[PDB]
């Protein structure tokens, strides 16, 4: 079954997607505390 | 061992405690264990013809 | 135009906003302001 | 307090970040700085103070409305 | 029956980190309240949610809690559009 | 002995060539990615200022990234001539021209042959590639209901590889009626594209008549009905007196506050002339002065300034008349007229909608989207699907996409490669290898198997049936009658010549001399 | 987060199977013009004493050029 059909190349992109996506899950960790009337304000 | 921390990591996420989420595992680890060992079998009936066979096989998965 | 409708959920809006404990004369200023301008088409309504 | 958090962590920005009751611990200690000043100010009791401009002039300020016009804080609370 | 089918069900749970972070902003368990909600909105079409003063679950439209269509609307639709835009960039390269 | 001088990088023979090769595949590596429907979007991040653009078109991402290497600037150049005269298909001459090269580097590698000699290979197998390509395209245009669905096919083959890809079916209608409202003129600065933030990407829609965002005067009404636009060349400014070059010499005062009178006088008096007109609406191209607008409230006319060069000619044809100067001979410069000229707004920001004017000459695009990143994209994939429905109207040769052209192509060298003798032959045999590198990139993109697909499709049509193609949805082969994937002639010329002389010149650098930069 | 210490280069993608396979190309073309009755001998110029030693064995040659990469090595 293996050896067969494709082979996967350059999976650079697979890195790349997954660098982007805990890059944005980070700054949407700061901007979560302020959700809902419990949320607090962010000094900048 | 990173497996178990990536599912942490979303129990983390959730407000679970982390000395929580150490817990269920610990219980959990000898669920499976006890699970798996009455699911074998015991070879030490076979002579040691047999029991050479039983060496082969597992040689062969390691290499 | 409907008072129990706008203002709850004007002063629901503000949420978490510093006006929140203000909101008891500031949402009936929300929703005042708002209803000055009325049409059936459902415009933009400019805030200009 | 303590030790300085890490720089940037996945977080990728420019500037300084910091998160927690860090913040909180800050921002009293700000007003605190402050208020030290105007303590002893308070009541007939109070005494003068005097600040100094480093071009040989002094400023004798009783109240802490132009003592802290004066004093420079940079602190965003402060 | 579908590939298709397997990312919906992490759609359905994408969605429940906002009542998880209202919980989680009032000090109160995120599971405790999530094992309230499922029960309750289970019979209950609608106005069940959390309620930040009562701190709990309760009727939303009796404490006169109310959000329009669009808000909700326009959160779901932008979203879907930028994970889209996201997930289609294969490389960073620098440039002028 | 050094005549050069200091800091000059020179490399000969050896040294000299495979720098191009190499440096033609760093370059086709990059938009080796984005060919194909299935391609991937490459991020673009400036060193300075800190933007960042998403583009799947292989000449922006080739003008950002910085090269150094003189070869890869060949590859460039290249996409940026394919993107002036066309527009479309700029990843694939800079692929086709990369593999150009990589056949060409085992030539004379393996087979030890001169590169002189390569490039008469690729004179004869490029002559037998067009009258293959040219015998296969189909007449348009004498039959108005086969031209019309012809250029529906082209928008969902372009709009394949751009981000549009989910609402293309929607989009096709959307690209083809502004080519056919230009009445056979060809411009793209006829057509507007208007970016605004939010709603999703399919709730673009096509704008009946012309809109601009601009602005009502301070007490003219929004809504007139039965309005008449004019638009005027002339600014109202202050003109000095006639020549400018003058000063008012005044030796009493009495004479200096009626002359200053005589200059309000003198626009009242053009305004005067406007009116004869008997408009409801009047447009300048410049900044108008509160004082001439007041004579516009009594008159009933409404007011547009600060006018765009471009918005000029877009409002002109769409209403039907000129741009009207002296105002002087009324008869002359007769005006069309509009039905609505109320403004609507699309989010935050007004925009002035017309509609029921007399031509569609102009047109105007409005496009909504999530962030600037996809409005940047929407407005860049519309203006290369415009670009090839435009020129099909001059252009009324189409052929069938969908790595089909590739192969048929392919199919005419390999005939007169057997009739060729010398070892020019191996060099004609590349040149057909190269053109089947395209459709295997469309391929490799797509997640599926491309020895499987290659090898079905380069068979089938030996067998005398030209129709096959590549299906990427059902990873299998098609036809591309049914699929209805069809591109201009044009297109698929431009691909093959531009790539055909691009690595024609790497092939004669047997040195390259770098003088020390600036 | 970066595991890796200071000044630690690596490549897990295709930077890294393009660096194996070029490695080797540049170490095969250099022994290459060596093969045959008419084959071309090799210069070695050392980097100390300045000894020159010409051979046209592939051995002495590789082992006296010094090369980093990995690929080189095997």
């Amino acid at each position: 079954v293996p050896s067969n059909a494709t082979f996967k190349n350059k999976e650079k992109p697979q890195e790349v997607r997954k660098a982007n996506i805990i890059a944005a899950r980070s700054v949407a960790d700061a901007i979560r505390t302020s959700l809902g009337p419990k949320g607090m304000d962010k000094m900048i | 061992a990173s497996a178990l921390l990536d599912q942490a990591l979303e129990l983390i996420q959730k407000g679970i405690h982390p000395i929580k989420i150490a817990n269920g595992f610990d219980e959990a680890a000898k669920l499976a264990i006890s699970k798996l060992e009455e699911t074998c079998d015991d070879i030490s009936a076979s002579n040691d013809e047999l029991f050479r066979d039983f060496l082969l096989r597992a040689a062969k998965t390691s290499l | 135009s409907d008072r129990e409708q706008l203002v709850r959920a004007a002063s629901t809006s503000l949420s978490s906003k510093i006006v929140s404990q203000y909101s008891s004369f500031l949402a009936p200023l929300a929703v005042d302001s708002v209803l000055k301008i009325s049409d059936e088409n459902s415009k933009n309504v400019d805030l200009n | 307090q303590l030790f300085n958090n890490s720089r940037s962590d996945t977080l990728f920005l420019g500037g300084e970040k910091i998160s927690g009751d860090d913040i909180r611990n800050q921002n009293v200690l700000a007003t605190m700085a402050v208020a030290n000043v105007v303590k002893s100010s308070l009541g007939p009791v109070g005494l003068d103070k005097m600040l100094v401009d480093d071009i040989g002039d002094f400023t004798v300020t009783n109240d802490g409305a132009t003592i802290l016009s004066l004093l420079d804080v940079q602190h965003p609370a402060g | 029956e579908g590939v298709q089918a397997f990312i919906w069900q992490e759609f359905a749970s994408a969605l429940e980190v906002i009542p998880t972070t209202l919980a989680e902003n009032a000090g109160l368990n995120s599971i405790k309240v999530v094992t309230e909600l499922r029960s309750k909105h289970e019979n209950g079409e609608l106005n069940d949610g959390i309620s930040v003063r009562r701190s709990g679950t309760t009727n939303t439209y009796e404490e006169h809690i109310l959000q329009p269509v669009l808000v909700s609307t326009s959160a779901i639709t932008l979203a879907s559009e930028c994970v889209k835009s996201i997930l289609r960039i294969d490389d960073i390269a620098f440039s002028r | 002995v050094q005549i050069f001088g200091d800091q000059v990088t020179e490399e000969r023979a050896e040294n000299a060539r495979l720098s191009a090769f190499v440096g033609a595949i760093a370059v086709g590596d990059l938009v080796k990615s984005t060919l194909g429907p299935k391609g991937m979007d490459k991020l673009l991040q400036s060193a300075s200022s800190n933007t960042c653009m998403v583009t799947n078109d292989g000449a922006t991402i080739l003008k950002s990234i910085p090269l150094d290497n003189p070869a890869a600037k060949v590859l460039v150049n290249i996409s940026k001539v394919q993107d002036d005269e066309v527009g479309d298909g700029t990843t694939s001459v800079t692929v086709l021209s990369a593999e150009l090269l990589r056949e060409a580097e085992k030539l004379i590698d393996q087979s030890k042959i001169h590169p002189q000699t390569i490039i008469e290979g690729y004179r004869l197998a490029s002559a037998a590639a067009l009258d293959a390509l040219t015998k296969a395209a189909v007449d348009n245009s004498h039959d108005k209901t086969m031209f019309r669905e012809d250029l529906i096919h082209i928008a969902k083959t372009t709009l394949s590889s751009k981000i549009l890809s989910q609402d293309k079916d929607h989009f096709a209608e959307l690209a083809t009626n502004a080519i056919l409202r230009l009445k056979g003129s060809t411009n793209l600065e006829h057509i507007q594209i208007i970016k605004i933030l939010g709603g999703k990407l399919s709730d673009s829609f096509l704008d009946e008549g012309f809109i601009l965002a601009k602005k009502f005067g301070n007490n003219q009404p929004k809504r007139i009905e039965n309005a008449k636009i004019l638009i005027a060349n002339t600014t109202l400014d202050t003109d000095k007196v006639k020549i400018f070059g003058t000063k008012f010499k005044v030796d009493s005062t009495a004479k200096l506050a009626q002359l200053e009178k005589a200059e309000r006088e003198k626009m009242k008096n053009k305004i005067a002339k406007i009116s004869k007109f008997g408009i409801n609406t009047f447009i300048n191209r410049q900044l108008i002065y509160d004082y001439p607008e007041q004579l516009f409230t009594d008159l009933g006319i409404n007011s547009i300034e600060h006018a765009d060069f471009e918005g000029v000619e877009r409002l002109a044809l769409v209403t039907g008349g000129e741009v009207v100067s002296t105002f002087d001979e009324p008869s002359k410069c007769k005006l069309g007229e509009c039905d609505v000229i109320e403004e609507i707004m699309l989010g935050e920001q007004p925009f002035l909608k017309f509609s029921g004017c007399k031509a569609g000459e102009a047109c105007t695009i409005v496009l909504r989207g999530a962030t600037d990143q996809t409005l940047d994209e929407a407005e860049r994939s519309l203006h290369d699907a415009l670009s090839v429905l435009s020129q099909t109207t001059k252009e009324t040769r189409t052929v069938l996409g969908g790595g089909c052209a590739e192969m048929v192509m392919s199919k005419a060298v390999d005939t007169e490669a057997q009739n060729i003798d010398g070892k020019k032959s191996l060099a004609v045999e590349a040149f057909a290898r190269a053109l089947r590198q395209l459709p295997t990139i469309l391929a490799d993109n797509a997640g599926f198997d491309s020895s499987e697909l290659v090898s079905k499709l380069r068979s089938s049509i030996y067998n005398g049936i030209s129709t096959s193609g590549l299906d990427l949805n059902n990873g299998t082969i098609a036809d591309m009658r049914q699929l209805g994937i069809v591109e201009s002639y044009k297109l698929k010329r431009a691909v093959v010549s531009s790539a055909s002389e691009a690595a024609e010149v790497l092939l004669r650098v047997d040195n390259i001399i770098r003088a020390r930069p600036r």
